[PDB]
């Protein structure tokens, strides 16, 4: 039973109401409480900040907020939370051995391939399509003219020959008779082979769109190293990652792109990434990979940086340091922690992550099915057209 | 491991739903179409022509005589060449030798039960370390099974595992990662693509109540935060096989040979069926 | 003042492609070649064996049909007459299409035996880093 704020929205009356809490930190705490004889009382934070050394407006005094703000003020004395270990926080309060080793990672949108009806006709331009459609007819017609005016293949047969040459069908029966036409037919066949080879060469890329920009490469991504106004990426305000990005000497510039878009909580940033509002989200690897496994449209990139661990924060002068350290390490050595990972973080609803090329599905070539349906419905009308023609 | 290719790998380019929709429903619709268009040439000849046209191999067929049927065949052949180009565009990448891990993890039944196999699985660790302590306090029986496969050192274990003397080597993660990176030919790989059980770290030992603990902790945290650990590990702990044109065998083409074998079986069954039908 | 700005770099010998007489046969293993060759003949024989004993396609016609559909040549204009023979022949043609597509997908790759083994990625490359 955890007593916490009801409304997380800023500028709202925050009254401590008791909700019910349960998770990796909660049952880790109950493990500590069973191994070590003590009583606990879990309550939420006054705000949604992990903790950041901040200047106060009056007298320019340093203070901590969130977990360590409550802890240094005596309101709380031990923390079970995904609290990253870093230099700044270790100076004032002490951390036990990590209970989850993880780094930093970027979460982005999966960007499922855009499927369109006219995907298959993309390789050739519309002008080129029209020109080749005219070319097949014109080659048919001067083949007909050459064979008709030979010194020593009707119109319909000429068209059938040309069409069966352009596309491999075998419909065209009867080679040209005159020697003049028998070379032009051969060169037209060569042209048709060139056309079909060119179409086959790169229609796969146009059928399923690639990911030129989605393929993020750690923090070395060009649109991450040099932030523009089109690519917007941010993180949780007042957390470990903010301190980390403030500390590096080379990344300071993108930190200036970083400060104006920081979100209040991780869930809000994840939701913003989900609805294509935030292009990329910088966060610890564990939460991001869990979200990517659970939220099927979100994807991680890799290239872990700033490897660290989640630790149990506690006061600098407390007797539980050694006891909690040995208890957490004993939980490491035995089967407890990987069981907890299996039960709470290690479960997938979708993965769809592999180095193999994507598997073609309905939407990938819905266009060709629509094309053959249109061919059927066109034939069912041209039949009445040709019956009327035979009537005449 | 040598690895293998699944027999269903060459069906993987297109989903089974696409296969059944095109090759049963769409194909029969087009065939019965062309037949009734010719009527205005048995339906068997029609489906034969459609089947031969789907994958053009100069298969002898009898082309339809009607103009509208010829248009139907031309548009179907355009569809078929699109299908062939799409199928063969990524066929090489789909038919790729994939490497399957023989052990799923430290809790695999091969480790749990090594006796119930035709070969005695040969796997052990270097003694006098934390690995043997963890194995003992977690799994005593498998430790007393370890005892007869103990290795003198890491290099001895590596040279034994390169040959057939050993099958698996269990030890702390960093050393194995470094060895796999620096391995020649990349013939040695950790299971699970980096499966870690103890997920512990390396620390600096100190005397009880040493006054240097605080300064050392602050120094290590400062080094971690400033990113020095990154270039220190990529200068020493970096590997070669990290971040890194094959012939085709019967196993790669096992699926298509199974398909043709099933075709021969069903042709024999149809032969028997038609003999009883005519009888 | 310098009269030519430059820097240290690596010179290597270009491994010129030496094409063997069997390079185009590299994509398919010799055992696969023998197996598919035997398969061609066994399919060719079974087609006319099934066709001749049909109450409802001779040696030469059947073997020419099989070889032509395997090679996509159209040498023999002889189709089987019995139904199960039709299914067997169409599956045989499909297998021929699959195998020729697989051969095409890697023929040019094995036709030129060039690999970036001799390519050097500066001084950070391993083979120079590791003696």
């Amino acid at each position: 039973i955890c007593t916490g704020p009801n409304d997380t929205s800023p500028g709202s009356p925050r009254h401590t109401v008791p909700q019910c809490c349960y998770g990796f930190c909660i049952d880790l705490l109950i493990k500590l409480a069973r191994t070590m004889n003590f009583t606990y009382e879990v309550h939420l934070v006054a705000d949604g900040k992990f903790g950041t050394q901040e200047r106060v407006n009056n007298s320019n005094k340093k203070e901590w907020n969130g977990m360590m703000g409550e802890l240094l003020s005596g309101q709380a004395d031990m923390i079970v939370a995904p609290l990253t270990i870093n230099n700044e926080r270790a100076q004032y309060i002490e951390f036990s051995k990590p209970f989850k080793y993880q780094g930093l990672t970027i979460l982005v949108k999966k960007e499922i391939p855009r499927s369109t009806l006219d995907s298959f006709m993309q390789p050739f331009q519309s002008t080129l399509w029209l020109l080749v459609g005219l070319s097949v007819h014109v080659v048919a017609v001067m083949l007909y003219l050459l064979d008709r005016f030979s010194p020593f293949l009707t119109l319909s047969s000429a068209m059938w020959f040309s069409w069966g040459v352009l596309l491999n069908s075998g419909i065209g029966e009867g080679a040209p008779r005159s020697f003049s036409a028998r070379i032009l037919g051969m060169v037209w066949a060569g042209f048709a082979m060139i056309i079909v080879a060119s179409y086959t060469a790169n229609l796969a890329a146009f059928l399923v769109l690639d990911r030129p920009e989605e393929r993020i490469t750690g923090i070395n991504d060009p649109r991450l190293r040099n932030p523009s106004d089109k690519f917007i990426y941010a993180t949780v305000k007042q957390s470990s990652v903010d301190i980390y990005f403030r500390r590096q000497v080379e990344l300071s510039t993108m930190y200036r792109h970083m400060e104006k878009h920081n979100y209040e909580s991780a869930a809000e940033a994840i939701q913003a990434v989900r609805d294509n509002k935030l292009h990329a989200f910088i966060w610890d690897s564990a939460v991001l990979e869990f979200e990517a496994s659970q939220k099927c449209d979100l994807v991680t990139t890799g290239e872990l940086f700033f490897r660290s661990g989640f630790g149990i924060g506690m006061r600098k002068d407390s007797p539980w340091k050694q006891n909690v350290s040995l208890s957490i390490l004993k939980s490491h050595e035995n089967g407890f922690m990987e069981d907890l990972d299996k039960t709470w973080v290690r479960y997938q609803e979708c993965d769809s992550r592999s180095n193999a090329p994507a598997t073609l599905t309905f939407e990938n070539m819905a266009g060709v099915f629509m094309l053959v349906a249109g061919g059927i419905v066109a034939g069912i009308f041209l039949i009445f057209i040709e019956i009327a023609y035979k009537r005449h | 491991s040598n690895g293998t290719v699944s027999p269903s790998a060459f069906l993987e380019p297109f989903s089974a739903s696409v296969w059944v929709m095109m090759f049963v429903m769409l194909l029969i619709v087009s065939a019965i179409a062309v037949f009734v268009f010719e009527y205005f040439f048995t339906i068997g000849k029609a489906i034969w022509l459609l089947w031969g046209l789907v994958f053009n191999n100069s298969v002898p067929v009898q082309n339809p005589k009607g103009t509208t049927s010829k248009i139907m065949v031309s548009v179907w052949a355009f569809f078929a060449v699109i299908f062939l180009a799409s199928y063969t565009a990524n066929l090489a990448a789909f038919i790729q030798e994939e490497f399957v891990d023989q052990v799923t993890g430290l809790s695999d039944k091969k480790f749990q039960r090594p006796h119930d196999y035709s070969p005695p699985f040969r796997f052990g660790t270097v003694p006098n370390g934390s690995t043997e302590r963890n194995i003992r306090n977690n799994y005593p029986y498998m430790h007393q099974y370890m005892t007869r496969f103990n290795q003198r050192g890491v290099e001895d274990a590596l040279v034994s595992l390169k040959t057939g003397k050993l099958d698996a080597f269990i030890y702390d993660a960093a050393v194995l990662n470094y060895k796999a990176g620096r391995d020649e030919g990349c013939k040695l790989v950790t299971i699970g693509s980096g499966y870690i059980f103890a997920t512990t770290g390396y620390g600096i030992a100190l005397q009880k109540g040493s006054p240097w603990k605080r300064q050392i902790d602050l120094a290590l945290l400062q080094f971690v935060g400033d990113g020095e650990m990154e270039e220190l590990e990529t200068l020493w702990l970096t590997g070669i096989c990290h971040n890194e044109s094959s012939q085709l065998d019967i196993d790669n083409m096992a699926g298509v040979f199974y398909m043709l074998a099933a075709a021969m079986a069903l042709s024999l069954i149809t032969f028997i069926w038609e003999h009883l039908f005519y009888w």
